[PDB]
């Protein structure tokens, strides 16, 4: 009654993907806005079915920004490992479709889990997000991350098992943010 | 049960005292507190000598001799880590028995001082002894900001108890909103005697004017529309002796204090003054014309005359709230 | 989807929110944030619904950032350029009602502009709607390197507004990526 019903839910151990293209302007300064438009929707088109087949949840798209987050609808203890897959996969995606654009096109992977707080903010045009620390530092492993490789977090590498090979991001250098809260990064190697 | 009580109110207006005396009543540490407790000691006198130059007229101390106690309290006036040697407590209670410092003090309401200042000053021997073991009363008394917000638990027959304390100062009230919501009652605290007083955040705001203003902010606040008002009219102790002490006059800071007589229902305590009646409950008022104008029966408020610092007092009006919370199903 | 010749976009957000995001026990873990912040999302919608703002298009909201668009339902002559801007207005007067009620001194930053832009929709699984095009990270640009209760314009967006009867001063030149070194004014109110 006092403050609009929020639809918003708190969710536990899960691992959050974020995924920008590496220089999208030089890429801009060649394409009409049209094509790249339709390389963006090819691309994404393609990611939104490998992220329903790694048992991941896309959240939204924001130009040449794409992050979804295992670990949603339902709750799963494989939760790190979907996001790495889709890492994986999405790596190899964006490497098939710079072959139409003939350009440069290329990605950079940040992981980190955590938790956080999902649902949707305000009244009008409703989308599907996610809101925490865990999910900023998420955004962060995307900016401070490696062209081509997959940048995850110490915990995201922890709900991992270490099934994969890791080595030092150094992404504190890479971030001011990974840097000013002592964030040990790495890459799958 | 659960009833999460949040406490609301301006600064040093008494939050953290009442959340002491819920331990005190409903709940190897105190050795932590005696630091804390040297800390105002140190604040209380230092302030008070230092305010005695500005003051206008300044303040001469009534014996030339202690100019050197006074050089050496504001030498170390700024010291990191202080030592509190034996001299220290020595210098400091000379310039307390000093009558020019004391005149000094009579003014404190001039500038920036601790509450606790008198209390602990007059006890400075006690104070300065290294087996030195702080009672329940100065505990009450040790004064430390809060900044941020702090929940307290407790129990009282069986029924739980979330308390919530927050900084009162202007720049914490932005951190307030985060217990707006499942919020079951709003405990506003007031420092009742403060009406001759400023401030700290720009030393010009009247003290009292600042809690009508802020009392006013919550009681039609946006999202509290719902939520009654635990209104506490503490500090009774202070502004009572105020009254009496006839010094500083209610009608030269509130002006519609001369058009005020004491009210009908208005219930004064044993053998208790009428000046101070009337004083008390013209505050109250002043508190209950902002109700009143607004809330259209969604939410009420609840006055209550207190001394947080008195465990008696307080033991006596939070039963008088244990029942307003159950009685009005809350 | 279809591409159009003026659309003004609009982007506005308040730096001041990131740095009020407390993820604490008391809070519920930053949720009373988001709670703090459905609120004045909700209130900014609540705009949506006027009669002189009945041209607006909220599009999405990325972080504490409202993005709306005005022109888009079209095919004197550029008023919805205006409109956009009497929304900037709007919206602050709106956040300017909750801090009063927040004991919060939140601050917008504004960045407007114009040009064409390609509407449609992108995303396979769950299609959401978003123009593309340089017209728009333009005015996200006058936004991110913005000041706080000023709106930023291009050059040509702010001719055009002086037309219109309203005031301009030069900021000077601004970095923007791409598009080299451009010349933004502020909207003196
Ligand atoms: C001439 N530019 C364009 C022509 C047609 C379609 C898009 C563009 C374009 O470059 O748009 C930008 C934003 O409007 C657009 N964008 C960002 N967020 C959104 C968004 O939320 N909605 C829409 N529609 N577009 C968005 O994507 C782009 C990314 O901007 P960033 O500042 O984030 O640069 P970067 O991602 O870090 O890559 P960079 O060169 O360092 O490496
Ligand atoms: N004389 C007297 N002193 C009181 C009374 N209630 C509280 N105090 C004293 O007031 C001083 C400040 O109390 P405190 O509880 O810290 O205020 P606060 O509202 O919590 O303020 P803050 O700490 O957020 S800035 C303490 O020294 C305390 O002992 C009272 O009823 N009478
Ligand atoms: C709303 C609060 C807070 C702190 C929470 C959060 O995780 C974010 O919403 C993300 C990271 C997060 O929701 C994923 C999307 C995006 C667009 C990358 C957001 C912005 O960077 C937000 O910053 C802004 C602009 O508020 C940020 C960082 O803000
Ligand atoms: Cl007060
Ligand atoms: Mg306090
Ligand atoms: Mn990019
Ligand atoms: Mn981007």
């Amino acid at each position: 009654m006092m403050f609009h019903k929020i639809y918003i839910q708190k969710h536990d151990n899960v691992s959050i993907l974020f995924a920008d293209i590496e220089g999208f302007t030089s890429l801009a300064s060649q394409c009409t806005a049209q094509e790249l438009v339709m390389t963006l929707n090819e691309l994404f088109a393609r990611f939104d079915k490998l992220a329903a087949e790694n048992h991941c949840l896309r959240i939204k798209i924001l130009g040449d920004c794409y992050y979804c987050v295992s670990g949603l609808p339902e709750a799963r203890a494989d939760h790190a490992h979907c996001c790495v897959e889709m890492g994986m996969d999405m790596i190899e995606a964006i490497s098939l479709v710079r072959e139409m654009t003939g350009v440069n096109v290329n990605m950079r992977v940040g992981i980190h889990s955590g938790r956080v707080h999902c649902g949707v903010l305000g009244l009008r045009k409703w989308q599907f997000d996610v809101w925490s620390n865990d999910v900023t530092l998420a955004n962060h492993m995307e900016a401070g991350g490696k062209a081509g490789r997959i940048h995850i977090t110490k915990a995201t590498l922890s709900y991992l098992n270490g099934d994969y090979e890791v080595e030092p991001g150094c992404g504190g250098e890479r971030n001011a943010y990974l840097k000013e809260h002592s964030i040990e990064t790495f890459l799958i190697l | 049960a659960t009833h999460r009580l949040l406490l609301l109110g301006a600064g040093e207006s008494g939050k953290s005292t009442i959340v002491k005396q819920m331990r005190i009543l409903h709940v190897g540490e105190k050795a932590t507190k005696v630091q804390d407790i040297k800390n105002n000691l140190k604040e209380a006198i230092e302030t008070i000598v230092a305010a005695m130059s500005n003051l206008v007229p300044p303040v001469e101390l009534a014996n030339p001799e202690n100019q050197f106690r006074v050089d050496y309290i504001l030498s170390v006036m700024n010291v990191p880590d202080f030592d509190f040697p034996p001299e220290f407590y020595e210098h400091a209670k000379a310039l307390w028995e000093d009558e020019g410092v004391r005149a000094c003090y009579e003014r404190s309401n001039e500038y920036q001082l601790i509450d606790c200042a008198q209390y602990f000053l007059d006890k400075i021997d006690v104070i300065k002894q290294d087996d030195y073991v702080p009672s329940d009363q100065d505990l009450l008394r040790c004064r430390v900001l809060t900044s941020g917000i702090f929940e307290t638990k407790f129990q009282v027959d069986k029924v739980n108890f979330h308390m919530f304390d927050v900084g009162g100062q202007r720049d914490e009230r932005r951190k307030w909103i985060q217990c707006f919501n499942d919020v079951t009652a709003i405990i506003f605290v007031v420092a009742s005697s403060s009406y001759n007083m400023v401030i700290r955040e720009d030393n010009q705001t009247n003290r009292l004017q600042e809690a009508l203003n802020l009392f006013k902010s919550i009681w039609n606040n946006r999202w509290l529309r719902t939520i009654s008002v635990i209104l506490f009219l503490n500090k009774q102790d202070l502004l009572a002796e105020k009254v009496l002490a006839g010094k500083s006059k209610i009608e030269d800071y509130f002006p519609e204090f001369a058009r005020y007589t004491t009210p009908e229902d208005a219930t004064p305590e044993p053998g208790e003054d009428p000046r101070v009646t009337r004083a008390k409950y013209f505050i109250r008022d002043e508190f209950l014309r902002i109700s009143t104008a607004s809330g259209d029966g969604r939410h009420y408020c609840y006055p209550h005359f207190t001394c947080a610092v008195d465990t008696e007092n307080i033991r006596r009006v939070f039963n008088d709230c244990r029942d307003i919370i159950q009685r009005m199903h809350l | 989807h279809q591409s159009y010749d003026c659309v003004c976009v609009m982007f506005a957000s308040i730096p001041d929110f990131k740095e009020f995001y407390t993820e604490s026990d008391v809070n519920k873990e930053g949720l009373e944030c988001l709670r703090l912040l459905n609120e004045i999302i909700a209130d900014f919608d609540d705009l949506l619904s006027k009669p002189k703002f009945s041209g607006v298009e909220k599009i999405k909201t990325i972080g504490s950032t409202y993005m709306a668009a005005t022109g888009l339902s079209a095919i004197r002559q550029y008023m919805h350029i205006g409109t956009m801007v009497e929304f900037a207005y709007a919206l602050v007067g709106k956040l300017d009602a909750i801090n009063k009620h927040s004991f919060n001194d939140f601050k917008l930053r504004v960045g407007i502009n114009h040009g064409p832009v390609i509407a449609g929709v992108i995303g396979a699984q769950k299609p959401q709607y978003d123009i593309w095009g340089n017209t728009v990270n333009v005015a996200s640009r006058m936004d991110s390197t913005g000041v706080l209760d000023k709106i930023q314009v291009t050059e040509e967006t702010s001719l055009i507004l002086q037309t219109l009867g309203y005031t301009c001063t030069c900021r000077g030149i601004i970095n923007v990526k791409g598009k080299g070194d451009l010349k933004t004014y502020f909207v003196n109110t």
